[PDB]
């Protein structure tokens, strides 16, 4: 999930925008 | 842009940041 | 608990520590 | 909603806890 | 609520958060 | 104290209360 | 160092950065 | 009080060193 | 991306998220 | 300028980004 | 004062609290 | 730079104002 896909890894401002609603 | 490590109330900071007036979720359970 | 006065990203900041690992969502009008 | 009492007005920690998953 | 670690500045946010009005005190010497 | 309780441990908002005036 | 505008939380962080491991007591009015 | 002068006007970081345990 | 209502030190945290590694410049007026 | 702008008004991310080093 | 370990946006918060109307650079790759 | 002096090592509110413009 966002944890492990930004937190324990690295993530984009546009990967963030992945969970927006 | 940039990517970094964003835990925790950053995390959230940032979703703030990106979705604003969109909204969004915030489950770590996943 | 005493009451609240949250605007922007502190709101979000609330929601977070309220929530914790259940996490949450931001749901904004508009 | 509660984004916008929180803010106009004021909300407790029991109203945000509605807002958990 | 939850349970959570609250470290640092996230620590005294969340003290503001939840003693507010109250005022309160922050002594990490303990 | 607070430290330990809260940050090197786990607490909850209600055990954060206890540091309040 | 400037002199300082600082509401809410923002204060709280202020104070966070200014007295370090001392601690420091946050007292508002009424 | 302190609290609110930092709000309402101004305050300095040598103001705020005063609240330092 | 959302369209931004940033003042004090939630400009800095926009900067912050948005430049990463790279850094940034913050240069008021006045 | 951006300072001022972001707060006045509103600003972009794009915008921002032209801060960047 | 004091010295304590000032990491990412909390850095970036310090040096807004300490620099303000002056402005500030925060240049990590140095 | 300031990462090193202030994040890694420790560094006080004096240093950090070695990175003001
Ligand atoms: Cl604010
Ligand atoms: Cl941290
Ligand atoms: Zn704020
Ligand atoms: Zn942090």
């Amino acid at each position: 999930g966002i944890v492990e896909q930004c937190c324990t890894s690295i993530c984009s401002l546009y990967q963030l925008e992945n969970y927006c609603n | 842009f940039v990517n970094q490590h964003l835990c925790g109330s950053h995390l959230v900071e940032a979703l703030y940041l990106v979705c604003g007036e969109r909204g969004f979720f915030y489950t770590p359970k996943t």
